[PDB]
């Protein structure tokens, strides 16, 4: 269920 | 580039006080994101915190609840409050909170559901960082929530679980800091 996303893959699509 | 859906779906407002509204009017929803891509597409499109005026302030709440006391899954709730210092970049503590938030990088699914949103509040006296959670009792996830917001925001100084109550009967200008919870 939960969807979880940690920094380092978010910052990843950010940059 | 398929875009990466978000457990919430999440929206963005900025209050700007003016004479002659009242403190709900003075909010405006400027974006509702659901995906990482627009999520990131909002902060970049909207005023950062190390750049915005003092007393102009960002709520990120999940769609559905208001970011205001009065809503249903605000009413019972409290926040943890987060004093800024001086030493500390406002951008960073927005973005890793965000991040927290939107990428509901908690341990427990319990966890996350106790999250309506969070607070930038910008004031020449001391800034302030909040989460707004949905209860105010919730002992073990509330403690467990705070401990996670600290880990990722890097704080040092001890922050404050104040229940919506507390929040109301707050006096502007009070200099008194306290909690029904502190770590
Ligand atoms: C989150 N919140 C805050 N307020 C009202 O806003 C006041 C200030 O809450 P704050 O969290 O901004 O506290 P702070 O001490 O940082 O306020 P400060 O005096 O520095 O003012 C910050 C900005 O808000 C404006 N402001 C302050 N009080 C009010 C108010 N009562 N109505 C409208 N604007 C206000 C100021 O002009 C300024 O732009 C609270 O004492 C409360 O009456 C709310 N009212 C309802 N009904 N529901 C809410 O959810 C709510």
């Amino acid at each position: 269920g939960r969807i979880i996303y940690d920094r380092k893959f978010l910052m990843e699509c950010r940059n | 580039e398929f875009p990466h859906p978000l457990q919430d779906s999440w929206s963005y407002y900025l209050f700007q006080f003016r004479k002659a509204l009242d403190w709900d009017e003075c909010l405006e929803k400027v974006a509702t994101f659901s995906t990482i891509e627009d999520f990131w597409s909002v902060l970049t499109h909207t005023v950062r915190p190390r750049e915005i005026t003092y007393g102009k302030d960002l709520y990120m709440f999940k769609s559905d609840i208001m970011p205001k006391w009065e809503d249903p899954k605000n009413e019972n709730g409290g926040r943890w409050l987060i004093n800024v210092t001086a030493r500390q970049d406002v951008d960073f503590l927005w973005d890793e909170l965000l991040m927290l938030l939107i990428g509901s990088d908690w341990d427990t699914d319990e966890e996350d559901r106790q999250i309506c949103g969070a607070v930038f509040q910008p004031r020449s006296r001391g800034s302030k960082l909040s989460v707004w959670l949905t209860s105010d009792n919730e002992e073990e996830t509330i403690l467990s929530i705070g401990r996670r917001i600290k880990e990722r925001l890097e704080l040092e100084d001890t922050i404050y679980f104040q229940p919506v109550s507390d929040q109301r009967s707050q006096t502007r200008g009070s200099d008194i800091c306290t909690g029904k919870y502190e770590i």
